[PDB]
């Protein structure tokens, strides 16, 4: 945060610092050819079409001639495996902003990390609609908003609570 | 063997409306609940499609220019129509493509056939005399009141000859039915030869000869844009011709 | 994910930082707009349990206890009638809290008139 | 058409986002719109030129999108300021201003 | 009227559609502004003779 | 050469559209003010000073 804001003192608030781009674990090449893995972010190569995505089971019933699948925005989100006649959805690998919630450096040096739009199971861990918040203890009491997190969630320093 | 047929009765070929027929899948991409615009070789909606009859004495087998693409509609019963002939000069000088479906199996050949002036098949109740340089053979599954509607679209782009097909159960007696039916792509054929003229193959009935009751329609493709509608199951159910009328535009 | 593309992109300078800063400014501006419009009272007023207002009926605009969202019938109708590097940030104020703010404003303007807007 | 004003804002934002994603499919004069195809098909001396063309086209598209978003944000900010003024003067008091 | 220029222009995508849409929005906005300023009465009143 | 002409003309057109949108926003603000003056000054008597 200090490097991002170009200052050695950081005021109280939430500051977006980086991006959490999940890294691809393996490379999968499928031809009508290594083994196929699922539920992991891998580099897929389906019949010369390459990319990086999580391959999950699909509920889309493809026609026998169709091989690829596109959404509204013309991006390939479905594929048919050449070796075994099955349909797979490509969800994109998890990404989001990484924001640092801190009070003033005059008060404390404790920080909390918010991963925007990221589930907590694949990254003091609390799941919010805004994303996964690490380093803040969730409490059941309600106070006035000090540092805005989002989706009705706010953070404060008293340790950092959410 | 070739036989001249001299018992035809003179009649001009008919014309009718294409309605909303001739639509095919532009690519092999599944799409769900979306509208997609494509600029491809398509048949215009409500266009003037040429109508030919086989009835007894009409035996319509002319040789037509291929143009940029061909839509073939067949109101067929008892499977009289057996195949097609594609080429440029239809002799041994050039190389020609032959598609046939006899009583047992479907044969695709690319040879320099010495074609007959009147080639036909015969059923009792003769297409070429020679084939010198054959470069490709492909054996495939059987493709095939009028009871069956057989719709085919033939394109020759980038040396690839695309055959799109659809079978529809119909009960209309004379003209084309009014409705929507998307043609699934059937055969992508790697020929890489020039095609400018085609001729369809009929079957005679012998008991001279008798022509079975059949009717076919020939339409030509032009480059245009269509707006295709994809349902929840990925089947094309509706299309819009962007150049037909201002409402569709 | 192309490292060569990012290496080439770094030659153009701080364009990406400028665009991120502008989008972040717009995103915080939306929350500021909602805060300015709806959060004009710091006391959450509540209506009396008995709705004796001299013959005036406010059932269509007051929150419905039967509904889990605690919205008015008009508000419920309004919510029913509205239907690669890209992320959508959630709003700071949820629909329940905005409904609560409108409920507080309605309770203040029904039980206290304009007095709550100028003081106690 | 009672709630057209909110619907127009939602439609404009969604349309702008959709157009921004659609701009990725344009090659902007390069051989292909896919970076992976350029990396796999060409050597780095020509690949740098192709990615340079794609980067400048996508950067121009993103700058256009950000400029449109800033103008729309200014319009929505003006509308929100008007809404706050109505909330203060019509709900929290009785206003003598005509209409 | 250059066909080659239009063919090269198609590579850049829907920029032209965006510009036309923005200009159309401005054009309808001007009419909306005139309606808002002047069309505030639905009765055409006339002065006595 | 045509690509250079296209990019220059497209940049000019985008710039023109951008200032047109900014001026449209300014004119819209002025029109909103004019509508407010028409409602409060012509169709009623206004107590707002100046
Ligand atoms: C059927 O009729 C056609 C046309 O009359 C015959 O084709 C002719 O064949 C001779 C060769 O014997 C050529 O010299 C002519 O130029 C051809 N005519 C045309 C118009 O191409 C065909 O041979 C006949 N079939 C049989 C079996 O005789
Ligand atoms: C205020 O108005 C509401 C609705 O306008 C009244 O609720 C209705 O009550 C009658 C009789 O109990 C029911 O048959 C209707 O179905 C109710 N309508 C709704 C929408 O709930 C209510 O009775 C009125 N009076 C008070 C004191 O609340
Ligand atoms: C179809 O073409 C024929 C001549 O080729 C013409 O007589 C007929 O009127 C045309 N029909 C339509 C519907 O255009
Ligand atoms: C159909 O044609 C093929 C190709 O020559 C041939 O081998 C087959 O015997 C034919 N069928 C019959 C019943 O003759
Ligand atoms: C085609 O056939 C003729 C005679 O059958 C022969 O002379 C010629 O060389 C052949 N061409 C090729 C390319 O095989
Ligand atoms: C294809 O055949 C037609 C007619 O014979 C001819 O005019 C055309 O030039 C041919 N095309 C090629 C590429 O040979
Ligand atoms: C889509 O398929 C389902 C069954 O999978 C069927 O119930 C539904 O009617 C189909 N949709 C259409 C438009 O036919």
């Amino acid at each position: 945060t200090k490097c991002t804001l170009k200052s050695f003192t950081v005021e109280k608030g939430i500051y977006q610092t980086s991006n959490f781009r999940v890294q691809p674990t393996e490379s999968i090449v499928r031809f009508p050819s290594t083994n196929l893995v699922k539920n992991k972010c891998v580099n897929f190569n389906f019949n010369g079409l390459t990319g990086t995505g999580v391959l999950t089971e699909s509920n889309k019933k493809f026609l026998p001639f169709q091989q690829f699948g596109r959404d509204i925005a013309d991006t390939t989100d479905a594929v048919r495996d050449p070796q075994t006649l099955e349909i797979l959805d490509i969800t994109p690998c998890s990404f989001g902003g990484v924001s640092v919630i801190t009070p003033g450096t005059n008060t404390s040096n404790q920080v909390a990390v918010l991963y925007q739009g990221v589930n907590c199971t694949e990254v003091n861990v609390f799941q919010t609609r805004a994303g996964c918040l690490i380093g803040a203890e969730h409490v059941n009491n309600s106070y006035e908003c000090d540092i805005p997190i989002g989706a009705g969630i706010c953070a404060s320093y008293q340790s950092i609570i959410a | 063997q070739c036989v001249n047929l001299t018992t035809r009765t003179q009649l001009p070929p008919a014309y009718t409306n294409s309605f909303t027929r001739g639509v095919y899948y532009p690519d092999k991409v599944f799409r769900s609940s979306v509208l997609h615009s494509t600029q491809d070789l398509f048949l215009p909606f409500f266009s003037n499609v040429t109508w030919f009859h086989a009835i007894h004495k009409r035996f319509d087998n002319p040789v037509l220019p291929f143009n940029d693409g061909v839509y073939f509609a067949s109101t067929e019963k008892s499977n009289i129509i057996r195949g097609w002939i594609f080429g440029t000069t239809l002799d041994s000088k050039t190389q020609s493509l032959l598609i046939v479906n006899n009583a047992t199996n479907v044969v695709i050949k690319v040879c320099e056939f010495q074609f007959c002036n009147d080639p036909f098949l015969g059923v009792y109740y003769r297409v070429y005399s020679s084939a010198n340089n054959c470069t490709f053979e492909y054996v495939s599954q059987p493709f095939l009141n009028f009871k069956n509607l057989r719709e085919f679209v033939f394109k020759n782009i980038d040396g690839y000859f695309k055959i799109y097909s659809k079978h529809t159960p119909i009960n209309l007696v004379r003209d084309l039915p009014q409705g929507f039916s998307a043609l699934e792509p059937l055969v992508d054929l790697p020929i890489g030869i020039n095609i400018t003229r085609f001729q369809t193959l009929l079957a005679l009935h012998r008991s001279g000869w008798t022509a079975g009751a059949a009717a076919y329609y020939v339409g030509y493709l032009q480059p245009r844009t269509f707006l295709l509608k994809y349902n929840e199951n990925g089947t094309i159910t509706d299309a819009v011709d962007c150049a037909l009328d201002p409402l569709s535009e | 994910d192309s490292t060569e593309c990012s290496n080439l992109l770094l030659q153009y300078g701080s364009f990406c930082t400028q665009l991120n800063r502008a989008l972040t400014g717009i995103a915080v501006e939306q929350d500021k707009n909602t805060q300015e419009v709806f959060a004009q009272v710091k006391q959450i007023y509540k209506t009396p349990p008995i709705k004796d207002f001299g013959g005036f009926n406010f059932s269509q605009i007051l929150p419905d206890p039967s509904k889990p969202s605690k919205r008015s019938p008009i508000e419920d109708l309004l919510f029913n009638k509205v239907t690669n590097g890209l992320t959508v940030l959630p709003p700071l104020l949820t629909d329940e809290m905005i409904a609560q703010y409108t409920s507080a404003l309605l309770a203040g303007t029904i039980t206290s008139g304009w007095t709550f807007g100028a003081g106690p | 058409s009672a709630l057209g004003k909110l619907q127009d804002v939602v439609n404009q934002n969604a349309q702008a986002l959709n157009t921004l994603v659609k701009q990725l499919s344009s090659n902007f004069g390069a051989i292909s719109s896919v970076l992976n195809d350029i990396l796999s098909r060409l050597d780095p001396p020509e690949a740098e030129v192709q990615i340079d063309r794609l980067i400048t086209g996508r950067l121009q598209s993103l700058q256009t999108y950000v400029t449109q978003q800033l103008i729309r944000a200014a319009e929505i900010r003006a509308s929100a300021n008007l809404a706050a003024t109505k909330m203060s003067e019509c709900v929290l008091g009785q206003s003598k201003r005509v209409d």
